[PDB]
């Protein structure tokens, strides 16, 4: 028998339940009654990106702030010059199914993963002019959804086998496997220190894990419907969460709780990019209905909406300084926004 | 603009013109998703033409086709069934034989009813290619259809049997009209399969030649 | 079998280690990152807008 | 590894034609632009002739214009240069180099070995007396502002070590080359340039080439040779 | 005149309602150009809105004509281009509509062979070989030639049979194709296999619009020409029959961006 495990598994979730509404004295909307509010925010496309024959399911920011890298169902890598436009490289995939696609933070090689199930690393500083595999990351049973690179020979791979991964490059191993996760994980950020990263499964639920260990700490839910997309808070103590259910959550590491949600009555679409701003004021969502908007992360309201699309937008990214914003769609269009 | 910052502006329009003749070449190829359930003979239809998904392409009367065996992902099936948006046809294998076999035609009935009304499918041509029938005919000498559907009231001959399984699949599509199911029986030394698919995606063709006139 | 009473196992000691970390308060959160984004706002080119001079896009 | 080596040299006799064949192995040719550069005996390095990735764009030397006519075979990795009417002062090592959009500048990392042909950005003092393990410092001039609106001063720095090929040392002032060590070091104003070495070994001695990229028109400098002291 | 109050009616509907048509159909098809792989069709119908854009916008000359019953004399010089572009345009639009008729005709019959056989470039030359024609066929009426009038009895040896060549090859053959186009692709698409209810209808529909506008429009006009030479004089109704080929300027669009 086993009912007596779950008996004292429900009495735990209740303590952790107790827990966080002991914890919870405040809104964060209360607290933020005193702000000066933003306002309202204009974005214009000051560059265009073009070439992309299919669409766009992935896109990575470098650390330069100027080198952008693209993934689309065409079968074609491309590494973007964003303040010139013109196309660095064209890096031909094996597998024309991509899911998501990573730069390295010391701009030497780029990833991919799909359906294929395998985590390509691309040597971008060849000495030759081709841009070769360097290596090609298998092990995984489920579909590649997000994978980022916690250094040059350290890279995190979440996958659609409910399971996240940590690859060995030089091995081609795993070193850790992150298990815990009943539903399939599709998105993944790593805090700003590289010792922790969330990662947002279908099971409506979104879990902190160590890289060092290999353990899961704290599991946050909220969400009624599958997590589509998540990223850590400029800080690092906090992260956001997308989900097909037209809201955005926003929880903590220290507090283990959602503060403050962001969702609209005349908005019931999903979201798939929730990258946040240099600051952490602005939280900008990609959504399903052709429309990026903007949210103020202490207030919930809109100041400003991104328009300018054709398709569904499916992945967005913000520089490394915060100078402009990135968004791709499934038209095959990539558009940097800047204020005026 | 410099001396190198010319030179990388002329890389980029070489990138871009190598981009524009493979996409060329990408047009030119017909897409097919292959959607079995459960292994109902998903290795007998892939031989007759000619580690996760398994890319499949054979080339039929000047015409490439490119066959994608998506079944082995074993995952959440809506969030990738979205990537094949587009696709020229679907294809679809059914066993006959697992009638007798939470019923495995009912599996296979569920699965094709997701993708049939599936919002990335509203307007797909479905190839359903009922193989296996070599055993149906020995299986329904010996095996009651009665067992699959409760509510059979035919008798226990094969031409009637295979209409009504036929009929069964046809019915679970509530866009007839804007969407054509194909339906064919392929046996182990049948050799006409991939002359129907050709001629199911001549139709696909014939839709989207007409739609760049302005016509639909 | 034991395979579901190992996972029962497992999720019990998982959900023991979510309940023993320390817990601080949400308005004590609150002022961190109330504070962190008024520290860098400054900073923020989303935040305030850049003149044309020092803009690259 | 990469490998570039030249064949077609000799003796010429004036007013003839020759033509040198770069055979390029162990890269891809088809996406490197190559150069020619030429270095007249005891004398310091100018270009002859620039040849795209694609061949659709093609620059010339003034002195070369009209007389040489260049070509490549991308199939075959082979660079061609054909000479015509060739003169006196057309002896010279004829080095054929491979260019690249890389880290956003276009380095000169490889150089050929070369082959023998027999028929405004100046430089400091051609001989400087130097030691092992000291530091010395090599400066250089520019006719016009080198820095250009993006930011980018063009400058390379090269190495011909006697008996060898010239080695890329840093490219656009501020960036080391691949396989150097980081005793090098650059910097200018787009005008004044000065080139610092940490320490000194016995592989440093050799004759120190400035050259700029910013137009076409890749102004040699005279040399700068670190000999040893008795 | 009752014929002059007439006139003038229709003209202006062409105007004031085939140039919002015309130029928001232009800015679509431009688009699709620069879109990633245009079909020959859309190179077709690109040049299509140019021929008849050229036609609006020599209309407003033909406005003050009608304006105030046959006024605003001009020397030959603006005349004969005036009646050069607008010819052109009237021409030009006949076989790039003969054109569109055959992709139609080949994107049916022949299918497979039709997608991976279709380039840009192709369609270019098609509209090249119709813009070559329709100039070159026009130049060659101006310089042999209120309005332009009756001529010389003896220039008129020349005026009418080359008039009447010029709607012979450029016309009926034009028209001939069309309809043989035409003919086999509406026959192919009511036996057709697995063909929708409410999409086989509208291809059958628009067609046969589309050739009953190329004919009635088209018609009148060159039909004169035919008479001019059994009846040796200058047709007296060839002003409302212009109209009718200036209604397609106006209509064809309609049939496209819709």
């Amino acid at each position: 028998e086993l009912d007596q495990l779950r008996q004292e598994a429900e009495q735990l979730k209740n303590q952790i339940r107790d827990a966080r509404k002991a914890c919870a004295d405040a809104t964060l909307s209360q607290i933020t009654n005193n702000i000066d509010p933003v306002g309202r925010i204009q974005m214009r496309t000051r560059r265009t990106l073009r070439g992309h024959l299919a669409k766009i399911y992935a896109m990575h920011w470098g650390t330069d702030s100027r080198l952008l890298v693209s993934a689309s169902q065409d079968g074609k890598l491309i590494i973007w010059d964003s303040y010139t436009t013109n196309k660095v490289h064209a890096i031909p995939l094996r597998s024309s199914w991509v899911m998501t696609c990573a730069y390295a933070p010391s701009g030497n090689y780029v990833a991919c993963g799909g359906l294929d199930n395998i985590c390509s690393i691309y040597n971008l500083k060849t000495r030759e002019g081709n841009v070769r595999v360097s290596r090609e990351l298998a092990g995984h049973t489920g579909y590649l959804s997000c994978c980022r690179f916690l250094d040059d020979n350290q890279i995190v791979t979440s996958s659609g086998d409910t399971t996240c991964a940590l690859w060995d490059i030089e091995t081609g191993q795993q070193t850790t496997t992150f298990t815990g996760h009943t539903g399939d994980v599709m998105s993944l950020s790593l805090a700003p220190d590289t010792r922790l990263f969330v990662s947002g499964a279908c099971d409506a639920s979104a879990k902190l894990w160590d890289v060092r260990e290999g353990m899961c700490r704290q599991t946050f839910t909220g969400h009624e419907s599958d997590i589509n997309a998540i990223c850590f808070f400029p800080n690092g103590n906090a992260f956001a969460t997308g989900s097909d259910d037209a809201t955005c959550r926003l929880f903590d590491l220290r507090a283990d709780q959602e503060l403050m949600t962001y969702s609209h009555d005349n908005i019931i679409c999903g979201i798939t990019s929730v990258s946040f701003s240099k600051s952490g004021r602005l939280l900008l969502a990609g959504y399903d209905d052709f429309n990026c908007n903007v949210w103020d992360a202490l207030k919930a309201d809109r100041a400003g909406v991104l328009a300018g699309h054709d398709n569904r937008v499916s992945c967005l990214g913000v520089t490394d300084d915060g100078m402009a914003v990135a968004t791709g769609s499934w038209d095959s269009f990539l558009k940097i926004w800047n204020g005026s | 603009l410099s001396a190198e910052d010319k030179a990388a502006v002329e890389r980029s329009k070489m990138i871009d013109r190598n981009l524009r003749e493979d996409g060329e070449k990408a047009a030119r190829e017909v897409k097919l998703l292959l959607l079995g359930a459960g292994e109902s003979g998903k290795s007998t239809i892939v031989k007759q033409m000619k580690t996760g998904i398994v890319e499949t392409h054979f080339t039929f009367k000047d015409l490439h086709f490119k066959m994608f065996d998506v079944g082995g992902q074993r995952s959440e099936r809506k969030k990738w069934i979205h990537c094949f948006e587009g696709v020229t046809a679907i294809i679809f294998c059914v066993a006959l034989s697992d009638y007798d076999l939470m019923n495995r035609m009912h599996e296979s009935m569920k699965l094709f009813d997701s993708i049939c009304n599936n919002k990335w499918f509203t307007d797909t041509s479905i190839i359903l290619f009922l193989n296996k029938k070599d055993l149906f005919e020995e299986k329904i000498k010996k095996s009651p259809l009665t067992i699959c559907y409760p509510e059979y009231a035919g008798s226990n001959t094969y031409e009637e049997a295979a209409a009504y399984i036929q009929c069964q699949f046809e019915d679970l599509n509530k866009r007839k009209d804007t969407k054509e199911i194909y339906t064919h029986f392929t046996c182990a030394t049948d050799t006409k399969n991939v002359q129907f698919v050709f001629d199911a995606v001549t139709d696909v063709i014939i839709k989207n030649n007409l739609k760049d006139c302005g016509l639909f | 079998n034991t395979a579901s009473i190992a996972q029962a196992r497992k999720l019990v000691e998982q959900l023991k280690m979510e309940a023993n970390i320390d817990r601080i308060k949400v308005s004590k959160a609150a002022a961190d990152l109330m504070a962190y984004c008024e520290a860098h706002a400054k900073e923020d080119p989303l935040l305030t807008p850049v003149p044309a001079s020092e803009n690259p896009f | 590894d990469v490998q570039l080596v030249e064949s077609g040299g000799g003796l010429v006799q004036p007013g003839g034609s020759r033509k040198l064949s770069c055979s390029a192995s162990g890269f891809a040719f088809s996406s490197f632009g190559m150069h020619w550069v030429r270095q007249a005996p005891e004398k310091g390095l100018e270009w002859v002739a620039y040849i795209s990735s694609g061949s659709g764009t093609i620059y010339y030397a003034d002195t070369v214009k009209g007389r040489f006519t260049i070509s490549r075979d991308d199939p075959k990795n082979t660079l061609f240069l054909q000479m015509t009417s060739l003169r006196s002062e057309d002896t010279a090592m004829y080095y054929c180099v491979r260019s690249i959009y890389y880290y956003g500048s276009s380095p000169f990392d490889f150089w050929g070995q070369g082959t023998t042909l027999t028929v405004v950005m100046t430089q400091a003092t051609s001989s400087v007396p130097v030691t092992p393990g000291e530091s010395v410092s090599i400066s250089c001039r520019s006719s016009k502002s080198l820095l250009h609106s993006n930011g980018n001063t063009y400058l390379y720095w090269f190495l011909q070590r006697p008996g060898q090929s010239p080695q890329l040392l840093i490219y656009r002032m501020s960036n080391l080359a691949s396989g150097v060590p980081d005793r090098f070091s650059g910097s200018g104003s787009g005008t004044a340039f000065t080139l610092t070495i940490s320490r000194l070994e016995a592989e440093d001695v050799g004759v120190y080439y400035c050259m700029q990229h910013l137009e076409y028109p890749l102004t040699f400098g005279a040399g700068t040779k670190l000999e040893l002291k008795a | 005149d009752w014929k002059s109050s007439l006139i003038l009616m229709a003209y202006i509907i062409i105007f004031l309602t085939g140039l919002p048509a015309n130029l928001l159909a232009l800015r679509a098809f431009v688009g699709r150009v620069r879109q990633p792989q245009p079909a020959p069709v859309h190179i077709l119908l690109l040049s299509l809105t140019l021929a008849d854009l050229l036609l609006l916008l020599l209309l407003p000359f033909k406005i003050i004509e009608a304006a105030s019953n046959f006024r605003w004399y001009l020397p030959k010089i603006v005349c004969a281009l005036t009646g050069f572009g607008f010819y052109s345009s009237i021409y030009c639009s006949t076989w790039l509509l003969a054109g569109i008729s055959i992709e139609r005709y080949l994107g049916v019959a022949f299918p497979v062979q039709y997608k991976l056989s279709r380039r840009p470039l192709y369609g270019v030359i098609a509209a090249l070989v119709a813009w070559v024609m329709s100039f070159g066929h026009c130049t060659i009426v101006i310089i042999v030639q209120t309005c332009y009038e009756n001529f010389t009895d003896e220039q008129l040896d020349v005026v009418l049979p080359v008039r009447l060549e010029l709607c012979l090859v450029l016309f009926f053959i034009p028209m001939a194709v069309t309809i043989f186009c035409y003919w086999r692709f509406v026959w192919i698409m009511l036996t057709q296999p697995h063909v929708g209810a409410q999409r086989r209808r509208r291809a059958v529909g628009l067609a046969v619009v589309t050739l009953l506008n190329f004919l009635v429009c088209f018609g009148p006009y060159n039909v004169s020409h035919l008479v001019g030479f059994y009846q040796r004089k200058s047709p007296w109704w060839r002003s409302i029959a212009v109209v009718f080929s200036s209604l397609n300027a106006s209509l064809d669009p309609l049939l496209f961006y819709f």
